[PDB]
């Protein structure tokens, strides 16, 4: 009757088929929550191998076929774009929500009421964070910082090593710090330039007091250390003068080709003159240098760099004080290089890093700069260590932006569903099975913490829950919203006073994504696929 | 025996599905079709799906080249293997003539085939390069063979360098 | 994983192993209790399943489905093995059991992901399961005084509540009038082969009657047939074992003569044999004569000439009831034909039902067997009316075995939740969990009820409760009311021995299929 | 809404459960029930083209190339070739119609799919299945309640066959031997009358035959109140026709006889070998004398017989038919009054039939002879010689005299009758109408659908005698309603009158009672059904 | 009304005739609308978002 061609799904069919792919999107990386978690091996079909913890790269790395699923997937994405960590309890609350959800509408509960209090849910469960759950970190200090690094860093390749990767991430985020507009102080990662080297052991891993470049001197005659290294960044190539289209050459007199010929060259070569007449010692250029020119600038006993990459050159512009030139053209129609465009640095130096070399920039003026080359036994080490080193400088940017940290360890979701079914008693009569189903939703990520631990996930929940009902029953116990999951020893541990924060903002975000991908998914109630 | 104009009416509208569906393998198998006779015949006188989806991708701007095999063809693998460590910008790939399904006159003669894609069509389709090339010659002479014909394309870092828009501001 | 050149299960074996074999195992169970869902209650709808041969079977009956039902699956294969067992023990209850052991599992799903250990489920099953069969065995509604008309009162109600679900609960208070009465006619071990079942095409519901004697198709008549009187207002019935045609004496005899007169002599003895035979026959003063082995033409048209009926080659069971119904013996041989081995009925008469013909022998006094004549538009009509009527038999046949009713529409089910959670409530708290999911999966059987009939499920569950929790017993879902009432005083009656085996076979299946920890399925051989 | 569900698990493991899972389909629910509503009415339109004196025929060809022109509805529907299973239901449906009443078969299929139909825009309006067939069952209880009311009674006298003869005109009237409709109808109530237990009690078939040859032309049908036979005096030089016959049924061949036991017969000299033949020669004459010694004139055989006993039989001026069929060797004996003997030495006078006339038969140019046996004293036993231009018409006459035989048998059962041509429908329906306008609202609509559904049969016969439906329809219900006269029904053959008692249509209670109730029965279970598992 | 036995041509000027009727039925139910009334506009524009 229909005659459409393709397959079509309605009903309890196609609700549960969703719900069964984003059980099985959760399931996929359930198992990499919490220190306990252990890390996966993706493997392509090239035999490329991916080592990794994160659940956004691994989202990203499959390959996925069901509509749910790729929700799922961009959610995770969307969650480290906008937060950085997160990633994989987001999809574990969104896909518990979506089954919690879906047996609710399967118990004859129409999903907009269901819809209408996942949203209340989820207004409440935000308010309380930001009212009761929140600890300001003003009077923790640096320790504040340190504990959010140590905690981020956990279930990761760098998690035993915490104490010193911690301290190497504060310094790099404060090293890196500025003030714009309006005095507010502002954090900029990925300004911090992660370099892999595989080799000795990861606690060699050293952080540059200025900035390192994957690029080596153009030629073998420059010297490979400048002690007040005048730096000039170009970005213009400095190879043999060519015209443009339009610019032709036609020879009529013979006599000219030998001075055009002279010419064509002495161009690059008096810009290069100039440039070097005010002193400069360092030449960094975006672009390409030719035999001629490196000669040059060896015989000045300077050095040159050719191919530098843009953000790289912007970064050591900006730290140094010098000002990228894309070319030398001045106000009044002439070729000229001032001084003034020249940055500064206090030592440029070629390193040998594990039988190949890179340039460290050292303690450039009037501007910090960081960076981090990391050390590990193989290339898939190197990279999981760069990956869970993002995720810990975005943590402490998150928590040094908004001040505001919450005790982790699933306290925060065990207090939330606590509050939350104490309070669908007060509003709505089928609405408040939704916020009921919302709360014990919200205890997936403990649950799921005590079975990565091995422990007795039951027991320890319900110690927990009982635990937290009586901090919000008795007001005179408010010390115990801080009781959070000690996966170590398995018991229940005040984590605030043991050091185990992470940013409101990653509970904030998650929550709220996690709820828009289930309203989403859960409007669904009928399938057209048509055929290719 | 009459009625020459049937005028079959609403019968291939009615039916239009199971129409349609043929007409999709069809032309499914026909892509398939299209992409083998370009080989056959064409030169031959003077899964399948991933060979399809394969050449139908990528950039029309970049070189790849397919070899057609069966299990001398371990040394022309050799080659192959040291263009590709010699050519990493190129994506060598090679696949069975039985996965394709090829004429049996192209297994029984044309074994070591240099098939050539530049943006979908065939700018180069060596086939039994065995008389024109020899048996043992190494990856430098096959290099140098190709590029005489103007067909294949013209420092090393620590290990990687590669990771908001934010790149650094330190304006007050 | 290593490939191990050396291997050590056949190849090709496959192994799951776990928690997430263990999730698979469940579903699957919730997939198999899905196929049967919407067949449970009156307002329950048939499944229509075809199979290679094309053949179509048309059933209400869980049993029916789930065995029609194509199973591979090892855990799934469970459910159709209980409620094979419910049907064989109790016959009806075979859609609520699968629904319950589903609901069970489906309960105790979240605790298994997250890592309790099956045993303890087991142990909570066991215990809820003896606790919910302790109360259904106190609180069940008997009555001690023997009085007839109250105990008919009681078959007739249980076999209309066991018959109001399918396609003839529009007449089901005459079909259960019928069933009760049929029941009542079997003797001390109430075999179901003793209640013939008949299906004749054509004809309503309401022309389906039940006879008091036994009925047959007629059975290849002879020639000479039609001339034989087809009504008899006294006969005596001679039940045989007999072929009644001239034949060879014996497979292996062999007749050996050299004269002509021995060749006449021989001719003449045979005849003379079959002649004796069916002299001896007439002389034995019966009127109608029914055999195993085929009646000749000869024998037909000798029997027509005395004005007798005769009818060969009649089915072992058929002449087994007429025995039992008459009160005759069967007899392999006729030399020794005594009035006590002849029976009698008072009228026996051929008449044509929907394009066929049956001998009816009617009047008998002390018969100790039925025979039920159905009649519909269509085969599997009838054949659907007989599984309901088998139905609706075993349920009167336990009903007299042990007169212990509940009542029915999911009051029986709210009282042990209630009494479970009540339990539960006062105990350490690892255990009462898991018997508060037993007490909560208790309630499908209403849910289901109100969904299938359309309701709310959730405001019926929740007045249920309510009702339940401060007093009342027998208070379940009222079907044509839209609301709750006393199942009790609406005579939705039960024998609590259904629900003692579908809550025991239930609670069986899902301890066995969490007890289930790793599934291994070796390659098939002679795949052919 | 196709393949079952297809999950392969939550973690990535097979998940199989029912086998061949994937090469298996499966419906739920509302799609399910206008599937099958849309079948049903698919069926019921085709048939319902073939209602009433102006239906059209179908041309049903077989597998094998053999081509039936038909106008019965149970005929149709079963050779008809069909795969769904709401069809083959609907089949079976006209075939329970055929066996239980004989006609109507067509009425039920028609009424069905109009049930089915309405019970569709009822489903549309959210009312449960169940209920409509609830109401669909209250409304068949209503309308057979007033189809009993509105009933009336005729004589099934002998003495007087008039409404007999009515009635059979009635049943024939739609079938293509309306040309000849009196004289078949009297054929057909003669037929019955003739053989029938007469308290009442069954008629039964088996000792109607109805046998067909080609040739002549339909008005040649005629009843033989005896037995025709196919078969022939055996030897050519026997007389073709015999006067006063005093029949001899025999069921012995005219052999030496022959023991059942395995037997050897030793010949051991020259003297055992004359004494065999002999023994032999005197076998044949004994038997021929044996029969001769009876008085009777002709003899008749089962088993055939050899040479000597032929020419013998032909030498004793006794005529001889051999190799008569059992089915016709009762049938001769009932007619003829005389008993079946198993030997001859068994055979006397008091055995013998009698037959008025036995004559040979033929058939133009053709060389194909049969033997008629009449003029019997009380033969209890007719057959039925129906002659035609084609064998498809001679089919067709057959099974129209099945159906008038059929509706005469049941007027023999019960006497009640209601007067057709949709007058009956059309009361019933305005009685449902009535009733529904005090039950409920609920079950109003149900009733209201039972109701229009009914009214369909009418609308029908208008539309194939090209007369408007809904126009004729209406005017016949409001002059119903005005004059109290359940017998105003549509005036299919423009006869200038609507009042089908005057028209003499004449249709069986019993026929319009098991309609209405195998039609409820059947929609009520295509209603019940919301699964289908077809591989 | 096709299987009744009516021409495809009289129902389509009868449903002619009852859409000028609902026309001016739906016109006589309607009520006078001024954009400068900020409470209506906001109510068009909840109803038309609530199904989404
Ligand atoms: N030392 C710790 N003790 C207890 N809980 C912790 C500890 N470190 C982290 N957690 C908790 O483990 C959970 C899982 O974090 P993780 O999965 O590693 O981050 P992501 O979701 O970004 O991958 C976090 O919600 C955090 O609260
Ligand atoms: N009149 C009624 N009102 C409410 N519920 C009923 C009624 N009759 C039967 N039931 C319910 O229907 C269920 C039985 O459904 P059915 O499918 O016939 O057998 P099974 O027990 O195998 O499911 C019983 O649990 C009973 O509670
Ligand atoms: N002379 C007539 N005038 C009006 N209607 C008639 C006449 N004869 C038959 N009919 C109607 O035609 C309908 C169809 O009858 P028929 O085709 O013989 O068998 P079936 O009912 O199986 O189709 C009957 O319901 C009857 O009422
Ligand atoms: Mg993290
Ligand atoms: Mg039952
Ligand atoms: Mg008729």
């Amino acid at each position: 009757p229909l005659s459409v061609f393709g397959d079509r799904s309605t009903g309890e069919t196609i609700r549960s088929q969703n719900v069964m792919a984003a059980a099985s999107i959760a399931n996929i990386v359930k198992s990499s929550l919490g220190p306990v978690g252990l890390d996966k091996m993706l493997v392509d079909d090239i035999g490329d191998v991916t080592i990794t913890n994160d659940g956004a790269t691994i989202l990203k790395l499959l390959e996925v076929e069901h509509p749910a699923a790729k929700v799922l997937c961009e959610l995770a994405d969307l969650q480290d774009k906008e937060v950085g960590d997160g990633t994989t309890s987001v999809v574990i609350i969104a896909a518990e929500l979506l089954k919690n959800a879906d047996e609710l509408v399967k118990q004859k509960i129409h999903p907009t009421s269901v819809i209408s209090g996942y949203r209340l849910a989820c207004k409440e469960a935000v308010r309380y964070i930001n009212e009761n759950l929140i600890v300001n970190t003003d009077e923790l200090g640096r320790d504040c910082l340190i504990n959010a690094a140590k905690t981020s860093m956990s279930s990761k390749i760098i998690g035993i090593n915490g104490d010193f990767f911690a301290n190497m991430v504060v310094d790099a985020v404060l090293a890196i710090k500025y003030t714009d507009i309006r005095g507010q102080p502002r954090y900029p990662v990925n300004s911090v330039n992660i370099l892999k080297a595989h080799g000795r052991s990861q606690m060699e891993s050293m952080l540059i007091s200025g900035y390192a470049l994957n690029c080596v001197v153009g030629s073998q005659g420059m010297p490979k250390r400048i002690v007040n290294a005048k730096i000039a960044c170009l970005d213009f190539s400095l190879q043999k003068t060519k015209m443009k289209l339009g610019v032709q050459v036609v020879i009529t007199d013979p006599e000219k080709l030998d001075q055009i010929r002279q010419r064509e060259s002495d161009i690059t070569k008096e810009r290069i003159q100039k440039i070097l007449a005010t002193g400069a010692n360092v030449i960094l250029t975006t672009g390409g240098i030719d035999d001629m020119c490196l000669k040059y600038f060896v015989e000045a006993g300077a050095m040159a760099v050719r191919r530098v990459l843009k953000r790289d050159l912007k970064r050591i512009a900006k730290a140094s004080g010098a000002t990228i030139l894309s070319t030398l053209a001045n106000l009044e129609g002439e070729e000229t290089f001032e001084a003034a465009m020249l940055g500064q640095a206090e030592e440029v130096v070629q390193e040998r890093i594990c039988d190949d070399e890179l340039i460290l920039i050292k303690n450039t003026k009037a501007r910090t700069s960081a960076s981090i080359i990391l050390r590990g036994a193989n290339d898939f080490m190197c990279d999981e260590m760069e990956r869970s080193l993002h995720d810990a400088l975005c943590v402490v940017k998150r928590v040094l932006e908004s001040k505001s940290v919450v005790p982790g360890g699933g306290a925060v979701e065990a207090a939330l569903s606590i509050y939350l079914e104490n309070y669908a008693t007060s509003m709505g009569s089928r609405e408040q099975l939704a916020i009921a189903e919302f709360a014990r939703s919200l205890l997936v990520i403990p649950n799921t913490l005590a079975v990565n631990a091995a422990q007795d996930s039951t027991d320890l929940v319900a110690k927990l829950r009982a635990f937290h009902n009586e901090a919000q029953v008795n007001p005179e116990r408010k010390n115990l919203k801080w009781i959070g999951l000690d996966l170590s020893n398995g018991k229940p541990r005040d984590n605030k006073q043991a050091g185990v924060f992470e940013p409101t903002i990653v509970k904030v975000k998650s929550l709220k994504f996690a709820t828009e991908a289930a309203i989403t998914i859960l409007r669904i109630d009928d399938l057209i696929k048509l055929h290719p | 025996l009459a009625g020459e104009g049937i005028s079959v009416n609403t019968g291939p509208k009615g039916v239009i599905n199971d129409w349609r569906r043929f007409k999709q393998l069809e032309t499914e198998q026909r892509e398939e079709q299209c992409r083998e006779m370009e080989r056959l015949i064409k030169k031959l006188s003077m899964s399948g799906e991933g060979f399809l989806d394969m050449i139908d991708k990528e950039q029309k701007s970049i070189v790849i080249m397919v070899h057609i095999y069966e299990d001398g063809t371990e040394a022309m693998n050799g080659c192959m293997i040291c263009l590709a460590a010699e050519y990493p910008a190129v994506k060598f790939c090679k696949v069975k003539s039985s996965v394709i399904g090829a004429s049996s006159q192209f297994t029984r003669n044309a074994l070591p085939a240099l098939l050539i894609y530049k943006g979908g069509e065939l700018i180069g389709n060596f086939v039994r390069v065995t008389d024109q090339l020899g048996d043992d010659f190494f990856a430098v002479d096959l290099e140098a063979f190709l590029q005489e014909f103007g067909l294949l394309p013209e420092v090393l870092t620590s290990v990687r360098n590669s990771a908001s828009e934010d790149s650094d501001l330190e304006i007050d | 994983m290593m490939p191990t050149p050396v291997i050590l299960l056949k190849e090709g074996t496959d192994s799951s192993q776990g928690i997430p074999q263990l999730v698979s195992n469940i579903s699957a169970c919730q997939v198999i209790a899905e196929a049967v869902r919407t067949t449970l209650g009156p307002r329950g709808m048939d499944k229509l399943i075809v199979d290679g041969r094309g053949k179509a079977t048309i059933s209400n009956d869980g049993a029916t489905i789930l065995k029609l039902l194509d199973v591979v699956h090892p855990a799934a294969k469970t459910l159709v093995d209980i409620a094979k067992s419910q049907d064989a023990e109790v016959g009806d209850g075979t859609t609520s059991v699968t629904l319950l052991a589903a609901e069970f599992l489906k309960q105790v799903k979240p605790y298994v992901e997250e890592g309790l250990h099956p045993q303890i489920i087991i142990r909570a099953f066991r215990t809820a399961t003896q606790l919910a069969v302790n109360k259904i065995k106190e609180i069940a509604v008997t009555v001690k005084k023997a009085d007839k008309v109250e105990q008919r009162k009681l078959l007739e109600k249980c076999a209309m509540t066991a018959l109001s679900s399918k396609l003839i609960s529009q007449q089901k208070a005459f079909f259960a009038k019928m069933v009760v009465d049929a029941v009542m006619m079997l003797d001390d071990l109430l075999q179901l082969k003793m209640i013939g079942i008949k299906k004749v095409q054509g004809g309503a519901l309401e022309d389906s009657q039940l006879v008091a004697g036994v009925a047959f198709k007629k059975t290849f008549s002879y020639a000479g047939f039609e001339m034989q009187p087809k009504k008899y207002h006294n006969p005596k019935i001679a039940l045989l074992n007999v072929e009644l045609e001239l034949k060879a004496e014996k497979d292996n005899a062999e007749i050996r003569v050299h004269t002509v007169e021995d060749y006449q002599a021989i001719v003449d003895a045979e005849w003379n044999i079959l002649y004796d035979k069916l002299e001896k026959i007439h002389h034995s003063g019966a009127k109608v004569v029914l055999s195993k082995l085929p009646i000749g033409d000869v024998a037909t048209q000798y029997f027509a000439d005395r004005d007798m009926f005769c009818a060969g080659r009649v089915p072992e069971e058929d002449l087994k009831r007429t025995m039992m119904a008459c009160g005759g013996s069967i007899q392999t041989s006729v030399n020794a034909l005594s009035a006590d081995v002849l029976g009698r009925c008072q009228v026996f008469e051929e008449t044509q039902i929907g394009g066929e013909r049956y001998n009816f022998f009617t009047g008998c006094p002390k018969a100790k067997t039925c025979t039920f004549i159905l009649r519909g538009g269509a085969e599997q009509f009838m054949e659907e009316t007989e599984r309901s009527l088998h139905d609706a038999i075993m349920i009167v046949r336990r009903a007299i075995k042990n007169d212990s009713v509940v009542a029915g529409g999911g009051a029986i089910e709210m009282e042990l939740s209630k009494y479970l959670r009540d339990y539960s409530r006062t105990i350490p708290g690892k255990q009462q969990l898991l018997i508060g999911a037993y007490a909560k999966a208790l309630e499908i059987i209403p849910r289901q009820l109100c969904d299938n009939a359309g309701f709310d499920a959730t405001n019926i569950l929740n007045k249920l409760r309510a009702r339940h929790a401060q007093g009342g017993t027998w208070y379940g879902v009222d079907i044509n009311n839209e609301d709750i009432a006393d199942n009790f005083e609406a005579f939705v009656w039960e024998p609590a021995m259904v629900r003692i085996n579908a809550l025991t076979a239930a609670s069986e299946a899902a301890c066995l299929i969490v007890s289930v920890d790793e599934t291994i399925k070796n390659p098939r051989s002679t795949v052919d | 809404a196709s393949m079952g569900t297809l999950a392969f698990d939550e973690y990535g493991r097979p998940f199989l459960i029912i086998k061949d899972q994937d090469r298996k389909s499966r419906l739920m629910g509302l799609e399910a029930l206008k599937s099958h509503i849309m079948a049903a009415k698919a069926v019921a339109n085709t048939m319902r083209t073939s209602l009433g004196p102006n239906g059209l025929d179908k041309m049903m060809v077989d597998k094998d190339g053999d081509v039936t022109v038909t106008n019965d509805g149970a005929t149709i529907l079963s050779m008809m070739d069909v795969d769904h299973q709401i069809a083959k239901l609907m089949v079976e449906l006209s075939k329970s119609q055929d066996d239980e009443i004989g006609d109507g078969t067509t009425g039920v299929v028609v009424l069905a799919g109009a049930l089915l139909e309405e019970a569709e825009q009822l489903l549309d309006r959210g009312i449960h299945p169940i209920r409509i067939a609830d109401g669909y069952e209250q409304a068949a209880r209503v309308a057979i309640e007033h189809l009993d009311k509105i009933s009336d009674s005729v004589l099934v006298d002998i003495k007087d066959t008039e409404p007999l003869i009515q009635t059979a005109k009635t049943t024939l009237g739609s079938k293509v031997v309306n040309s000849c409709h009196r004289q078949m109808a009297e054929i057909a109530v003669n037929a019955v009358l003739t053989v029938a237990d007469m308290e009442r009690r069954d008629v039964d078939f088996e000792l109607i035959k109805v046998e067909g040859k080609v040739g002549g032309r339909l008005e040649d049908t005629k009843l033989i109140k005896g037995v025709i036979v196919d078969k022939d005096f055996s030897h050519p030089q026997m007389p073709k026709k015999v006067e006063d016959a005093k029949i001899a049924i025999l069921t012995c061949p005219f052999e030496p006889p022959k023991p059942k036991t395995k037997h050897k017969l030793d010949v051991t000299s020259v003297e055992d070998y004359k004494a065999l033949q002999k023994y032999e020669k005197e076998k044949f004459e004994e038997m021929i004398q044996q029969i001769k010694e009876t008085g009777a004139n002709l003899a008749i055989c089962q088993w055939g017989f050899d040479d000597e006993a032929n020419h013998l039989l032909l030498q004793n001026n006794l005529p001889a038919v051999r190799w008569v069929g059992g089915p016709e060797i009762e049938l001769i004996a009932i007619a003829t009054g005389g008993r079946i003997v198993p030997r001859f030495s068994e055979l006397t006078a008091e055995k013998l039939g009698f037959a008025g006339l036995v004559q040979e038969i033929s058939f133009g140019t053709t060389k194909d002879k049969m033997l008629v046996i009449e003029q019997c004293k009380n033969s209890r036993a007719v057959t039925i010689f129906i002659r035609g231009g084609n064998k498809m018409i001679i089919e067709e006459a057959k099974r129209s005299l099945h159906d008038a035989l059929c509706v005469i048998r049941n007027l023999i059962r019960d006497n009640r009758v209601v007067y057709g041509g949709g007058a009956a429908e059309i009361s019933c329906a305005l009685a449902v109408s009535q009733e529904a306008d005090k039950c409920p609202t609920l079950e109003q609509y149900a009733m209201r659908a039972f109701a229009d559904a009914l009214e369909v049969i009418p609308m029908a016969l208008s539309e194939n005698s090209g007369m408007n439906p809904i126009q004729t329809m209406t005017e016949v219900r409001a002059r119903q309603v005005k004059e109290m006269n359940p017998a105003l029904g549509i005036d299919c053959l423009h006869k200038g009158t609507n009042d089908m008692k005057q028209q003499h249509v004449i249709e069986t209670l019993i026929g319009k009672k098991q309609q209405i109730s195998l039609a409820t029965q059947m929609v009520r279970m295509i209603l019940k059904i919301d699964d289908i598992r077809k591989p | 009304l096709l299987q009744k036995g009516i021409h495809p041509t009289i129902i389509s000027e009868s449903f002619q005739k009852a859409l000028e009727k609902g026309i001016e039925i739906l016109t006589d139910m309607s009520r006078p609308v001024e954009l400068s009334d900020r409470e209506t506009l906001l109510n068009s524009a909840t109803t038309s978002l609530n199904s989404k």
